[PDB]
């Protein structure tokens, strides 16, 4: 590959990572528009606009969890806003339910997560973590959510 | 009688005029027939005497006083030594000795320096991040004092005063991250009566029985935890965590989110009360499973007794019936008449819960809004809530945002 | 209001007094406890319990507020009157009652100490939750925290009503041992233990128990009885002597009692339905409609058909039958 690392399990790239190599170019420079890391069955991270993934360790950056995502572990390496993959960008997370406190078991149906409005809830800690609620999909429990920057 | 002349004592000027030069505030405490306010300004303790003039007060200074802001001070079990608590530290005064006919600090002395050790020094300087959100005593009134902090890491961690940056015990609840289990995380903790328990429940032997303390945990999402602590026989690092404890019966809301506040009564069984940001409290009894459940014997909304502001639970020192709830609106009496109903035999079964149901259906608490502090503009919380125990009717002193001192009845 | 005679009055108030504790113990939580609907259960509750009986009647507020050989407010008798009200959740008139005499006299100027006790105690009563069994929690922590404080402090006040007011904290704190001592019926008990102890309908049995201990029984009124059989399980055998009292409210109310699954049709067999094959309600109903065909009075010749036609049980036929020899009859 020319430059980028990805290895760790589920992880995947749109475009694939193959797809990366080729459109490196002459001088062995990778820049591609509306680029998505994703985990399979966790969560994605769609980047709109071009970035310069040139030599980035997507392994030691981009970290996404049930209900939790990171990207750049400290802020010490973190390149400036705008810049990397420190930058605008859609997040989802899938598998986000609530549980149920009498019968501990995870809310999935529509008309219940409805009854206790979910999405009204993933709205409010969304804009507490300085984020912008996007949508929820019951069906898979599916956050979407923006930021501005990591 | 001093709730007649207490608003008018110097102190509360003092206290005024520095205000014209997180966690909810309650600057003091009382002991005795003496009355403690915490002076922020100045870093030290203001002393009324209540029992046996409007400008006498004693002064107790801390020797080394603490730098970041006192939210709330907490007198310890044994009544010797005082928490400073704060957002960004926990400090502990000792308080000086008492002679002279008056019983006044080093007899009578407009000044008294006092004692401070700083506690879990290291964890508040080192993670910059790291935030006191809970802090209270081990109940005990024997055993060398111990404070027990819940910080924003999820974690409680208990200090003797003996060695103030060791944890004696530590309890794993389990920033950089976006995440949508915001809410799993503990705002509160309260420890409930005395109890005996088996000598087997701490991994030890031989059929025995001895003294613990149940702890009661409160996740912001409205999830609680339950485990019982034992200074001399729990392990290092406690990990027989029972819960979350299932709620019944089912709710609609789910019983919502956004908890800000628990109280343990002191009955057997415990009944809990839980109040969350929205103003609602919930009654919830503890019944025995080998995790109990709560059963939600009733829901209090105090946005119709008079809302969306952090709410602060009392115990009433003389009922184990009665706690009182303060807030950005004032003050709010609470009473369940229907404790003594419940006996100390009650259980988690279907019968039991069954019963509770319908008892519900013909009992109801009793709550009053005693103390308005609303303004003409914007509101603020009080600063101060202490109710000075006298068997012939108790006395409440709340002191304001602005502090003036409030008395009821 | 028209009446000749009043008997009848009372005999119903009875009767409503007997159905209001039903409702508030089965039917509100439907087996669950009180956490499940603290509002409602309460509400009922104290409803029940200030509709059974007229006192503490206005009556005999003056009638204290009047009598001396003692210096203002202060006998067994004022109290025990204070007390009274804040069992049966009648806080309002409790405030009352202290506001008259001397919550800022005798103490705001006596003992400043137990004036603020007698003052912030009157705020807490004045916020007794109804809704959040969280919030009462809290308010009896503040209760307790209250007793303690004044408990142990400054006696600057005679040495009864010291103990007058220590009394008063006690009984709102929940004292289990107060609650009875201050209580002049079995209901008074039981309704302060439900409202300031522990509100559990698991412990029901043990505050009728205790409640009973303190005050027998009053045989004089019909309600007291059936009362405590439905908090204390047995529901049934009520249905002939509603029966004697008023066929019409006992027939609905076996009806009830059958729609809830608190009575059912144990008959597993004859052609028809005015039987004990049936159930005990369909019985009491369709007797109810026969009894409504002599009466002659053509608006309710509707309810009976109406009754005889919705009957729960019986073939189409059968009812066909009984229909086919009442109408004739209509008026």
């Amino acid at each position: 590959m020319a430059g980028i690392i990805l290895t760790k399990v589920g992880y995947y790239t749109i475009p694939s990572m193959d797809d990366l190599a080729k459109i490196t170019n002459e001088k062995g420079e990778c820049i591609v528009s509306d680029f998505t890391i994703g985990r399979k069955g966790y969560g994605s991270i769609y980047f709109e606009g071009d970035v310069n993934l040139t030599n980035l360790n997507l392994d030691d950056i981009v970290h996404i969890r049930r209900k939790e995502v990171v990207v750049y572990l400290d802020d010490n390496q973190k390149p400036p806003v705008g810049e990397g993959l420190n930058r605008k960008a859609e997040v989802t997370l899938d598998g986000v339910w609530p549980t149920d406190k009498t019968s501990r078991c995870l809310i999935k149906s529509p008309d219940r997560l409805a009854d206790i409005n979910y999405e009204g809830r993933l709205e409010a800690v969304s804009r507490k973590q300085g984020a912008q609620f996007k949508e929820y999909r019951p069906e898979t429990g599916s956050w979407v959510f923006k930021v501005s920057h990591f | 009688l001093w709730q007649t002349w207490l608003p008018n004592h110097v102190v509360f000027l003092r206290l005024r005029e520095g205000l014209k030069n997180l966690l909810t505030r309650n600057v003091v405490f009382g002991l005795g027939g003496e009355l403690f306010l915490w002076d922020g300004e100045d870093s030290s303790f203001l002393v009324v005497r209540l029992r046996g003039a409007l400008s006498q007060y004693q002064r107790l200074l801390c020797i080394n006083p603490p730098l970041f802001e006192i939210y709330q001070v907490l007198l310890s079990p044994t009544q010797h030594h005082v928490a400073l608590i704060g957002i960004k530290g926990l400090m502990v005064l000792e308080l000086p000795k008492r002679w002279g006919k008056n019983s006044e600090f080093e007899g009578g002395k407009s000044t008294v320096n006092c004692s401070t050790t700083p506690v879990a020094e290291r964890f508040f300087t080192s993670s910059t991040s790291l935030t006191l959100k809970h802090a209270a005593w081990y109940p005990s009134e024997i055993l060398d004092p111990h404070v027990v902090l819940l910080t924003s890491d999820n974690v409680i961690r208990i200090y003797s005063l003996r060695e103030p940056q060791t944890p004696t015990n530590v309890i794993i609840l389990s920033g950089r991250a976006y995440t949508a289990s915001l809410g799993e995380t503990a705002v509160a903790f309260d420890f409930g009566p005395l109890a005996a328990v088996p000598k087997t429940l701490f991994g030890q032997n031989g059929k025995d029985e001895v003294v613990a303390y149940p702890l009661y945990i409160l996740y912001e999402n409205g999830e609680t935890f339950l485990t019982y602590i034992s200074l001399l026989h729990s392990p290092g690092n406690i990990g027989k965590l029972l819960g979350p404890l299932p709620m019944h019966p089912a709710a609609e809301d789910n019983y919502g989110y956004d908890a800000c506040a628990v109280l343990c009564l002191p009955c057997v069984p415990n009944i809990l009360v839980i109040a969350t940001e929205s103003g609602m409290l919930y009654h919830c009894v503890v019944l025995e499973g080998l995790i109990p459940s709560l059963y939600v014997f009733e829901c209090v909304e105090l946005e119709l007794a008079l809302f969306s502001c952090p709410v602060k639970l009392h115990r009433d020192p003389k009922c184990p019936s009665r706690y009182h709830c303060t807030h950005e609106a004032g003050v709010h009496s609470v009473g369940l008449t229907w404790i003594h109903k419940l006996h100390k035999f009650l259980g988690s079964d279907e019968e039991d819960k069954d019963s509770l149901q319908e008892l519900s259906t013909e009992q109801k608490c009793f709550v009053e809004h005693i103390l308005c502090t609303k303004p003409l503009r914007q509101p603020a919380p009080i600063r101060g809530f202490w109710i000075v125990p006298d068997i012939l009717g108790p006395t409440m002193i709340c002191i304001t945002s602005t502090y003036e001192c409030l008395i009821w009845p | 209001d028209q009446d000749g005679r009043v008997n009848r009055f009372y005999e119903l108030e009875e009767s409503l007094t007997v159905l209001n504790c039903l409702r508030t113990m089965y039917f509100i939580l439907d087996g669950q406890d009180v956490e499940e609907n603290r509002s409602e259960f309460i509400e009922s509750l104290l409803n029940w319990i200030n509709r059974s009986d007229g006192e503490p009647d206005e009556e005999y507020i003056e009638q204290v507020f009047s009598v001396a050989g003692k210096k203002v407010f202060e006998t067994q008798y004022f109290w025990k009157l204070l007390n009274q009200l804040v069992l049966r959740g009648l806080l309002s008139q409790a405030i009352g009652c202290i506001e008259r005499s001397d919550l800022l006299p005798y103490l705001s100027d006596t003992c400043a100490v137990s004036f603020d006790a007698v003052s912030d105690s009157i705020e807490l009563l004045k916020q007794y939750p109804k809704d959040s069994s969280s919030t009462f929690r809290e308010w009896k922590n503040l209760v307790l925290k209250l007793s303690q404080a004044f408990g142990s402090s400054a006696t600057d006040i005679s040495g009864e009503l010291r103990d007058y007011i220590e009394d008063f904290l006690l009984v709102i704190g929940g004292n289990q041992r107060k609650i009875l001592q201050y209580s002049r019926t079995w209901y008074e008990s039981f309704c302060g233990f439900l409202l300031y102890y522990i509100p559990s309908l698991e412990l029901s049995a043990e505050y009728l128990q205790m409640s009973l201990e303190a005050n027998v029984v009053d045989i004089t009124n019909d309600w007291e009885q059936p009362c405590v059989d439905i908090i204390s399980g047995k529901i049934h055998s009520i249905l002939p002597v509603m029966e004697s009292l008023d066929s019409c409210t006992a027939a609905f109310t076996a009806m009830i009692c059958e729609a809830k699954g608190l009575i059912e049709n144990i008959f597993e067999g004859l052609e028809d339905l005015f039987s004990y094959r049936n159930g005990m309600a369909s019985y009491m109903l369709n007797s109810f409609a026969f009894e409504l065909c002599s009466l002659g009075d053509k608006e309710l010749w509707p309810v009976a058909i109406g009754l005889i036609a919705l009957s729960a049980t019986g073939t189409r036929s059968a009812k066909k039958m009984v229909i086919a020899e009442l109408l004739p009859h209509y008026p």
